[PDB]
């Protein structure tokens, strides 16, 4: 459900 | 609504409105009190969220301290100690919607808000994730994970809180409401992770992650722990080992229903695993396996026997038979 999120 | 009144006078209206809101009303005490006042802070609010969804260039700089105070006068505050629900979520609901939208809008500009959204402000809004209501956790689980996306400067400090609240957790409480959300939120960033893994990253999965296992109200959070450790193994093959290990040593030591959910997570492991590592850590596994076979819970043999329908797992003993087949089958071979 959640986007993943890049790291960055 | 704001937008019918000329231009020029809308902004000081918005923070008008911004500052009504800040009056706060007691739901719990007298609940039929202030109804009217009630109603209009709720209109306010639901005005609020309608403007700057859809209108453009209404969110100015001096909207933004007053959209922070707002938020955390309405939300930083004393938790109380199915579910027992949160007595002011008609007005909660609003900040929350309201917060949300304002993170989202188009003309939201991050080198502005962090002057405002800060450490101390994370700090606060994550001390809410024990709130009671799986609601309000909901929205604040949504609310954290944009922040952590936009605001590259402070991710670093979620993650080591989010940890902090954690290691409580393992090793002082043992209750907490809100540690699926949490996990829920991680599983998304350990997706995202680049290679090869931090050190930072391993660390958190060998000192964190893999102790949540050893939590009694653990199966309230499993599935989402199970997530983020599989995720890891995803990632790095080479953690595969310090993982299964850990797992077989935190298994139930009395036959058990909760034998289900380790049964779970360990089939998701192997989906994922190399067959060299596979051999490393075959022998142990499959001694817990067959003990799960012939436990005298019906439904830990039945999801137990399951393995040997999984194609790839069959695959993996086949190549190993001469092994595997000794440890599953000993009065046989």
């Amino acid at each position: 459900k959640l986007d993943p999120i890049i790291e960055d | 609504g704001i937008r019918d009144v000329p231009p020029a006078d809308q902004e000081k209206l918005f923070i008008q409105k911004l500052r009504q809101c800040c009056v706060l009303f007691d739901f719990v005490s007298d609940p039929l009190s202030d109804l009217k006042w009630k109603e209009v802070k709720r209109a306010a609010l639901s005005e609020m969220v309608e403007y700057i969804t859809h209108n453009r260039n209404v969110i100015t700089e001096p909207i933004y301290p007053e959209v922070v105070h707002m938020f955390a006068v309405n939300m930083f505050r004393t938790l109380p100690p199915e579910p027992t629900l949160e007595a002011a979520w008609p007005h909660l609901q609003l900040v929350y919607e309201f917060f949300l939208r304002f993170l989202e809008s188009p003309d939201f500009q991050p080198n502005i808000a962090k002057k405002y959204i800060d450490q101390k402000f994370v700090l606060q809004l994550l001390e809410l994730f024990d709130s009671e209501d799986p609601r309000e956790r909901d929205f604040l689980k949504t609310t954290l994970h944009r922040i952590y996306g936009k605001f590259l400067g402070l991710r670093a400090y979620i993650r080591k809180q989010i940890n902090n609240i954690f290691y409580r957790f393992i090793y002082e409480t043992e209750h907490h409401n809100g540690i699926a959300e949490l996990l829920e939120i991680l599983g998304s960033i350990i997706n995202g992770f680049a290679l090869p893994l931090k050190e930072e990253h391993k660390i958190f999965l060998l000192k964190v992650l893999l102790p949540l296992h050893k939590v009694k109200s653990l199966s309230v959070y499993h599935p989402q722990l199970a997530y983020c450790v599989v995720q890891f193994l995803e990632k790095d093959s080479t953690l595969t080992e310090p993982v299964v290990m850990a797992l077989l040593k935190y298994w139930p030591k009395t036959h058990s229903p909760k034998e289900v959910m380790f049964l779970n997570e360990l089939e998701e492991i192997l989906d994922v695993i190399e067959p060299s590592e596979f051999v490393k850590i075959m022998e142990p596994l499959f001694r817990q396996l067959a003990k799960c076979v012939s436990s005298p819970h019906f439904q830990v043999a039945e999801r137990a026997l399951y393995y040997w329908n999984n194609e790839y797992i069959m695959s993996l003993i086949s190549d190993n038979a001469a092994k595997i087949l000794p440890i599953m089958f000993p009065s046989l071979y």
